[PDB]
């Protein structure tokens, strides 16, 4: 679940 | 508070992992379906939302909720399966639930010491 | 942000007046209807919600949405029938209506120049 | 329709 | 600085006690009397008035003075006579004179140490 | 800090609901006696104290505690029998206690959904 | 605010060119006319006003109007008509018409690209 | 406001030499002598008290005042006998009483021109 | 125990 | 002559 | 405001689609061309300028325009045709051209309510 | 940001003397010719120009470059021909060049100790 | 200062290229290598750590040093070979050596004048 | 704080009336008589000093005091006969005294009510 | 951010007692050995530390890392046996131990209430 | 600004280490000698200076210099020998020289890696 | 047209 | 109607 | 005395 | 040697 | 080559 | 009566 | 284990 | 030549 901040 | 495309306003998030699946939960109270857009383009989800502005000869008292262009983007990981996003909208919270799609045999950094 | 009752969140308003009622609508995305309470107390309306913490052990990612206890009071003028309030909650706005009773023969003050 | 800010 | 109903501008005030007349004093340079409005409702008062916006085809050198809506409200106590209050406007200045009715026999609180 | 009428110093309040009491305390330390006032007037209570500023002719080496007056209204709510009020002074806090007193039939405001 | 000869309080300003005249408009309100002083010097328009302190034995509930000295200066172009101001105060406002005398043959000055 | 004892809640203070006494005292409403430490080490005089945290049970409505940790260290002159110290905490307020000692035949620098 | 902030 | 702030 | 390769000053940019083209333009004024650099990497368009440093031999009376290292890094979506970037530098302004390429059968987002 | 008549946008300023000439370059990129006016008064010159806002109708996705007036004001020496000055508009930089004409046996103050 | 998997504490970078390699430093002081994690993932290298919170039961005099989750994220170029990275955390700084790895034939963007 | 020609340090001035003449007094201690100088033209003066840097091979534990290109300017009114200035410097301190020159049968401008 | 002697970087810092020892632990990075100096002066230990300022001719991409001078000093009390410190520097973190030498017989101060 | 004893206005401080010499000095412009005091009490120095007000019959037309109180105590290390100290005062500058007498055999703390 | 703020 | 901000 | 501020 | 601010 | 700031 | 502020 | 803030 | 800052 990798998201970007 | 007025959001134009060129400086939209911002809806709070909150993101996280779920088992298999990435959720994202936006604040978006009182949009009209016909408004929200989604769009996906490769690992980048752009959620689009328009609350229109309050009729200009109607006097308010209080006028305090943002209003205008909501927009943000969010950059997903490659694990994340964009083509297979479900989106639903309730309770004036929109719901983006993206399925994690792990690539086999993945890196594992070592650090020297 | 987690409000407390001490020291609550606070949630947006619009008001304004139409023709016989007064309308207030507050931006509250994704409470529950269980915990939705609005209080009249005489001329005064004090609404308060409250969207429960994010449980300890789950690792958020992103966690901007505002939590815990939300209030807000109204002082209303004389002339609004609070008795008579309605208060409905869709797509995460509470709004409220309240019928404006005027009094007869109302004051009306002169400026001397 | 008053309100006290 | 153009203000709106729902948010007002603002003018400063002094207010004090006059032996048996409370006095309140507005900053108000440069209204039409049109404009002034004071309502009164229980023990409120209400000041309200306008400043026209300059004209959008006249070129200003400097437009620093305050235009739009200018609002403000007083909450009064008990012992005030709203409802013989005298307003007068001079000099751009608002003066409100309420007289003060002190009630009988009032309670005198005292403390335990 | 030295407070004035017409810009009175503020002290902190923890307030809370015990039971059938409401209970304000304030830090209001070093005020003597004859200074306290507590005036109520219908639902409002006001908390007025003095702490005397310091003889021009002393020389501080630090003079940071806060002088002059002290003010902080209270807005009570209809169910406090503020005739009732009782009030203490003791070790710098100023305790207030008011009598809750529930109106019969209390109104229960249903929200639709 | 208490404005003094060093550090004098600020009025706010309109200034506009009406044809042949220059007009300048301050917000100046609850000012007595033995107290403004309007100096010419060359180009330079120099507005002074008082407002007296309030009677130290007077205790203000509000006192928020700016008080003591008011002084701002104007520094005028040569085609203004310094010698023939003309000055009015009314309903607050002092308003200053200076007739603007262009004098013959104005340089236009070219860009060279 | 929490202090603890990496961030102590800071106290105000005042401090003045009174002839033969250097006088310090604190505003220190509201605390158990039970929690008061005053430390003396050598020149340097350390103020310590505390103030329990609410109950997390019980809902303030308001909850202002400082709790937690206090804490203040004096670096006091050579001539404070701070052996003789006297503590005495009446009234909220922490009062200190040093005796101060001059030494015999104290320097005088001259400053050369 | 109603009170206004 | 009493006002809330 | 001296720009570093660490910490490059910013330049304003205006972005548009015009039908089938995406145009970004940047204040870069009094900038030579041999310091003008566009560095384009899959989907990330780069724009570098240096503006010299005054020499230091030289007195400024006024030096407020910014120098050195400019830079700004442009996240294009997947549908610009970066290889076929065109770019012009004219009156101070850097003008890009990026070709839109839509890709064939766009996913459209359906959200559930 | 829009600049207007009563509040130009401003823009950054070089200003050095040259031997015999004093020279200020004016970053003003994007400009069309038709606006800028450069006016001269006895000592004082006046930059005037303007960037047309953007049409209402075009959504923009950034458009952060300054629009609207944009005006500055130099006072100069009494040793600047000001009726010499030269001007010229390249690369988006205005650059303005006025002679310097010293006046024949000029005062020297000398400092007493 | 606590960081959060969903507030993350930062860390300070330098980052250089170094001939063929790109070098990338952090300041990551008193880390336990149980705990570094540096994820790849594409062209993004994130770097994450934990310090641990301090022992509820101790009593710290200074806790200034920053403790929980270190999270930063990096988007590198094309040209980096992510795959080829390279880590060692030595003295509390954790480098990571990246082997750039030019495209054959890049393109350059010339700029029309 | 280290001042250049194109951002001077700043000296604190007090500037009075003493009858005939005007004083204005510099605080600009430990500056050398070589540095300073007074330049006048028209109605303006302009001082200007400078404080040398510190040797760059010396290590200072403190060095607070302001150092660089002091610069001030003063626009002074046609009644000042600048062409007598007399200037001294002592104790640190730059004082400057101006003659007042009135012009006859100066204007006198009244106000319309 | 760059330290020098006259105005040091600061790093962060934990302190707590352990049974017989006092305990300091610096975040000091990236530090030589050659760098670090230790002064202790009666109850006085002063931390400093140099890291190097980058090469002027190496182009950093980033460049966050606090470089320069770092110093800190320690006030200890009088019971701290300064004579006796050990220092370790390892991974990155300067800690200190100091064993604890409480004197015979310890004051305790009583406080009259 | 106006400083007190119990808020004394502040000067800046040049310090450094000369050889065998520590000197001090401050920018303390326009002091009378009188004024001037300098304590010596074990290794502090503590520095008071006072700035009489103006007379407040006097009209200034710019007060910007600071008066009142000036105070700022140094803490020297052991090695000064404050009773040597050597005090000057010329140019508006306070100077102060303390030679430095080093103890014998000191300690030289050694880390371990 | 798409950008990234 | 020249006037200096 | 005037002096322009 | 690229890197995204 | 004089100008007011 | 000293004390370090 | 005392230490001056 | 030891200060504290
Ligand atoms: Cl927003
Ligand atoms: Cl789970
Ligand atoms: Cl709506
Ligand atoms: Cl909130
Ligand atoms: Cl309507
Ligand atoms: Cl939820
Ligand atoms: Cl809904
Ligand atoms: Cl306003
Ligand atoms: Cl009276
Ligand atoms: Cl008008
Ligand atoms: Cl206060
Ligand atoms: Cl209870
Ligand atoms: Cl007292
Ligand atoms: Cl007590
Ligand atoms: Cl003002
Ligand atoms: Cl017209
Ligand atoms: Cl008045
Ligand atoms: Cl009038
Ligand atoms: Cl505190
Ligand atoms: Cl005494
Ligand atoms: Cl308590
Ligand atoms: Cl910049
Ligand atoms: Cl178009
Ligand atoms: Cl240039
Ligand atoms: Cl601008
Ligand atoms: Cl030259
Ligand atoms: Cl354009
Ligand atoms: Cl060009
Ligand atoms: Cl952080
Ligand atoms: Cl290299
Ligand atoms: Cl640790
Ligand atoms: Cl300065
Ligand atoms: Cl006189
Ligand atoms: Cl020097
Ligand atoms: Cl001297
Ligand atoms: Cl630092
Ligand atoms: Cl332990
Ligand atoms: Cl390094
Ligand atoms: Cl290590
Ligand atoms: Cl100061
Ligand atoms: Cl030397
Ligand atoms: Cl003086
Ligand atoms: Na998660
Ligand atoms: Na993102
Ligand atoms: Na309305
Ligand atoms: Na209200
Ligand atoms: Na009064
Ligand atoms: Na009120
Ligand atoms: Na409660
Ligand atoms: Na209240
Ligand atoms: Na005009
Ligand atoms: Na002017
Ligand atoms: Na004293
Ligand atoms: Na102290
Ligand atoms: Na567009
Ligand atoms: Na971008
Ligand atoms: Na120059
Ligand atoms: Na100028
Ligand atoms: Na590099
Ligand atoms: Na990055
Ligand atoms: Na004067
Ligand atoms: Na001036
Ligand atoms: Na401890
Ligand atoms: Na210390
Ligand atoms: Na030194
Ligand atoms: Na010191």
């Amino acid at each position: 679940g990798r998201l970007l901040p | 508070v007025l959001g134009t495309s060129a400086r939209p306003a911002v809806m709070p998030m909150d993101a996280w992992r779920e088992g298999d699946k990435f959720v994202v939960e936006f604040d978006l109270p009182g949009i009209d379906a016909d408004s929200l857009d989604i769009d996906i383009e490769r690992n980048v989800v752009t959620v689009r939302a328009e609350r229109p502005a309050v009729d200009p000869n109607r006097e308010m008292l209080a006028s305090e909720r943002p209003r205008g262009v909501f927009s943000r983007q969010l950059v997903l990981g490659e694990n994340l399966d964009t083509a297979r996003i479900a989106a639903s909208y309730t309770e004036g919270v929109l719901k983006l639930q993206i399925p994690v799609a792990e690539k086999a045999k993945p890196r594992k950094i070592s650090i020297t010491r």
